[PDB]
RNA sequence: ACUUGAGUGCAGAAGAGGAGAGUGGAAUUCCACGUGUAGCGGUGAAAUGCGUAGAGAUGUGGAGGAACACCAGUGGCGAAGGCGACUCUCUGGUCUGUAACUGACGCUGAGGAGCGAAAGCGUGGGGAGCGAACAGGAUUAGAUACCCUGGUAGUCCACGCCGUAAACGAUGAGUGCUAAGUGUUAGGGGGUUUCCGCCCCUUAGUGCUGCAGCUAACGCAUUAAGCACUCCGCCUGGGGAGUA
RNA sequence: AAGGAAAUAAAAUGGGACGACGUAGCAUU
């Protein structure tokens, strides 16, 4: 049964041999994704997500792809959870202390602009402070209130996010996400074989995962 | 050619273990049948099947993995080679990893392992080890 | 490009004929490369052999 | 060619389908080696033909050894027919 | 699964080799301190540290080792079976012995085994004598060790069925 | 089988050309060969001058022999001045 | 006792594979002749050299010796060295579908035997061009060299001899197993199409990128330096010395 | 006009040499 999802871009022969057990074939050198397997894996995905949420999950939604930035941002905002749509900075976890210092500086400077003396100098402010505010809101907006490391990690393209995947594996933090035909399946803890370049597919998947997250509060 | 069947079988099993495969095809042979049955009854193999064909017959083995990712079989090594034969007496039967592993031996009363050999105080061709 | 021979399925170039060989030879009389005519390696080799055979019998101009 | 081979096969045939028995192959090898030698009596500089002849002779000797180890009477009869000594 | 660094470790250093880095203005010196940190009960860790001062490098190496430890099955204060570490041309053999032989090993190997909570071991280096490679080989051999209960579980067998 | 194609010099009268052609055809058949067919292109413009003539009379002959008659034809063509050029190709 | 390794048979494929004979037009040199004149050639610069005897250049013809432009492509063959004009006689090996044939007849291989780049040597030719030695001219403080102008042996041929190369993939031979992506040569089969053609699979050969694995690193990676078996050869610090 | 297989034009002649010997710290607070 093909659910509302349209996640079968099937990603022609730029593929990975380690994903042979989740693919059909078509006469275009392209491997029709096995929708049946995804319908089953998504069940354990929802289960693990709800369990971790009931346990206090702080899932980080990460995707450095134009097709996913706005989607993940909207999903995290409507769900009130964390996310990272812009560049994935190096050492979010390994160097969590430096990121914490940077975001504390961001908090100080963003509380100063309306509570502190926002008119110290006529040019210094406009010259540096507001530009730095914009840059830091861009590079840290979705994680501006982390306050602690999460229990698990969510991604959308490990092939593009190899750095985050590697550091999470180093910190042995469970990572979830969608694996593309060219991605590494074994490296993920909770794998979902499906297409990712489609905005509709990623939107639906993120929405369902955020719903599963929110349902744990009940 | 190939100079022997046993080393070929053992190294093919080792390669399958390294790549983490789930099946294997081997030209069936009586000695290979006995060795596979021994490995099976010992717990290294989850199950084994045999195929009697017109050419050589095929013995198919299924590698065992009892957890998320853990090779029940870590390494293989042959001892008696076609050119350097190794024979051990009942008093010199070699233990493997203080008895943690197991070794295969060909005797007159049948193919026996280290434990069965010690039980029967047998000895003969020490062909390979299993870890 | 496509091979003339395969497109026509013709074989046994029959060197004595020159109507076909005229096209594959340049104005100065030099043989054309395979990358230009898009011909196949086997057919290219056979055609060059026939072209040399014809040249040897004053059927094609060594120079012009 | 293709005619002497037929005659040799018929002469050294054990059955209607016999076309790979050691005797037939040995006779063919002997005929070919004799022809190649006759050729070599003029083209002394063709060493590749000499290498081919050496390979043919090695094959013939291995086949003769196999026949002798399998059947002695057949080996002797083949030598007598071919006079290969 | 990494274990936490909250343990009563000994942080015994091994050695400190002086390092040099060339620059237009001559040479530039650095102190590379390699330290082994561990507890006397199955917990041990190797670490390295580089700095312009000896104690700073020592602290860096201590922290690094604390950030990566490993367990070891001290079966009766001895290894359950013999194994060989072959990490980067470093060949170090390890054998179990009686309960009175003691720690017979080289300097770095001896320190590692002492901070590992092992009493009686037989060892011998059959390769490079470099402390770092020797320590890496020892740690590799320790990680490759096997326990009777885990093998029994994997083999669908009992411990007494295995060794009895 | 072999294809024997040669060029007769143009400065030869019709009857003399016929006599030369008959002679060279007998040379082949006289050695046990058999001709299967012939073809004549008449006077054609040569790509280049051989000795002095710009044109020549191309004569074609298809022969099946035991590599003997063709050798005699080759040996005799090099001597006769009637033939300017000639070649031999195995029809296979 | 058996066909899977091996070899034979059938029907097909390619190739600078080799030996022998013959043939071909460009191009250099020389010679003869016709036209014709202050030079030609050459270097960073110049010089040496040939030239008013008629050069160089141009046109026709003739002579002779070497190599085969375009094709030409990590393309092909060969055990290796190595092999590029074309026709013919002889001859070797490789590959593709077998099932018809024998049913283990197989791998390696001390010694031995043979082949073996170029150079060199003996015998006799041949000698156009190139060119060790050598001659002359620039050069520098010097130039027995780099540069230029000439030039013997040699480079070619038939027989014989020596048997050396970075004779390199600096990686011995045979067998079996160990993710993929992308060109190419020779082939075969099929899913529609008689085709042209697209796709999939299946052998061998030749390249590129890459997982595990290996490696001190470089890097190798189904053509291994991976996982193993069999055989032979080779090393035990450098110089001395491949010398006595 | 992008990292490039057998493969590469254009492109000062002229710069020959620098005796001997050897100069460095380093951790518990």
């Amino acid at each position: 049964l093909l659910e509302a999802g349209v996640h079968f871009g099937h990603q022609t022969r730029r593929w990975n041999p380690k994903m042979k057990r989740y693919i059909f074939t078509e006469r275009n050198g392209i491997y029709i994704i096995d929708l049946q397997k995804t319908v089953k894996k998504v069940e354990e995905a929802y289960n693990f997500t709800k369990n971790l949420a009931a346990e206090g999950g702080k899932i980080l939604f990460v995707g450095t792809k134009k097709q996913a930035q706005d989607s993940v941002k909207e999903e995290a905002q409507r769900s009130g959870m964390y996310y990272v749509n812009q560049r994935w900075l190096g050492g979010t976890l390994t160097n969590f202390e430096t990121i914490q210092k940077r975001i504390k500086r961001l908090k100080d400077i963003e509380k100063m602009q309306e509570n502190g003396t926002f008119d110290v100098l006529p040019k210094k402010e406009v010259v540096q402070l507001k530009k730095e505010l914009e840059r830091l809101e861009k590079f840290l907006g979705g994680i501006k209130d982390m306050k602690d490391l999460p229990d698990a990690l969510f991604i959308i393209d490990p092939r593009k996010e190899r750095i985050a995947v590697a550091e999470a594996r180093k910190l042995n933090i469970p990572i979830i996400g969608i694996v593309d035909t060219n991605c590494d399946p074994d490296e993920i803890d909770v794998v979902i074989p499906a297409n990712d370049d489609a905005i509709r597919a990623v939107k639906l998947l993120t929405s369902k995962m955020a719903d599963a997250i929110l349902e744990a509060k009940q | 050619v190939m100079t022997d069947p046993i080393a070929d079988m053992l190294t093919r099993i080792r390669n399958a273990n390294m790549v983490r495969h789930e099946k294997l095809e081997i030209p069936a042979s009586k000695l290979k049948r006995e060795i596979a049955e021994i490995l099976k009854r010992e717990g290294f193999i989850r199950d084994v099947e045999f195929v009697e064909d017109s050419k050589q017959g095929i013995i198919r083995v299924f590698l065992k993995y009892g957890q998320n990712n853990e090779r029940v079989i870590t390494g293989l090594k042959r001892i008696s080679k076609p050119g350097l034969r190794v024979y051990a007496k009942s008093n010199e039967v070699p233990r493997v990893l203080n008895g943690l592993g197991i070794a295969i031996i060909s005797t007159s009363q049948g193919v026996l392992t280290d434990k069965e050999a010690r039980a029967k105080q047998a000895g003969g061709e020490v062909l390979a080890y299993v870890w | 490009k496509v091979c003339y021979f395969t497109s026509n399925g013709i074989t046994h170039i029959d060197y004595k004929d020159v109507d076909l060989l005229k096209k594959f030879v340049s104005e100065r009389g030099k043989i054309l490369p395979r990358r230009v005519t898009g011909t196949n390696a086997k057919y290219q080799r056979k055609l060059t052999a026939a072209i040399k055979r014809a040249r040897q019998m004053a059927l094609l101009p060594y120079v012009s | 060619t293709q005619e002497r081979k037929n005659q040799l096969i018929n002469e050294f045939k054990t059955h209607e389908s016999d076309t790979g028995s050691p005797e037939v192959q040995i006779a063919i090898l002997t005929d070919s080696i004799n022809n190649l030698n006759e050729h070599l009596r003029t083209h002394k500089k063709d060493h590749h033909s000499r290498r081919g002849l050496l390979k043919m002779v090695g094959k013939r000797r291995n086949l003769l050894t196999y026949l002798r180890n399998k059947d002695v009477t057949r080996y002797r009869e083949l030598i007598n027919k071919l006079g290969l000594r | 699964r990494i274990d936490p660094s909250k343990l009563e470790l000994e942080e015994r250093l091994v050695t400190v080799n002086r390092v040099a880095k060339v620059v237009k203005g001559g040479r530039r010196f650095r102190f590379a301190a390699l330290v082994v940190v561990g507890d006397k009960n199955g917990h041990v860790g190797f670490g390295t540290g580089k700095a312009q001062e000896v104690p700073e490098a020592i602290r860096k190496a201590v922290e690094d080792a604390k950030k990566n430890l490993i367990e070891v099955p001290m079966v009766g204060t001895t290894i359950p079976h013999e194994i060989i570490g072959r990490f980067g041309a470093g060949n170090i053999l390890l054998k179990p012995a009686s309960e009175g032989t003691g720690v017979i090993a080289g300097g770095p190997v001896r320190a590692v085994l002492e901070l590992a909570g092992v009493a009686d071991i037989l060892s011998k280096s059959l390769g490079s004598n470099t402390p770092i490679n020797m320590i890496r080989a020892t740690l590799q051999g320790l990680s490759e060790l096997k326990r009777a209960e885990d093998v029994a579980k994997l083999r669908g067998k009992s411990v007494e069925e295995l060794l009895g | 089988k072999y294809e024997v194609m040669y060029i007769i010099r143009p400065n030869i009268d019709e009857e003399s050309k016929k006599a030369v052609i008959e002679r060279f055809n007998n040379v082949l058949t006289s050695n046990g060969a058999e001709i299967t067919g012939t073809k004549d292109w008449g006077k054609r413009r040569l790509a280049y001058e051989i000795n002095d003539f710009r044109d020549g009379f191309y004569q074609i002959v298809n022969v099946q022999s035991d590599a003997a008659a063709v050798q005699e034809f080759d040996r005799l063509a090099k001597i006769s001045d009637d033939i300017i050029r000639h070649i031999v190709v195995k029809e296979e």
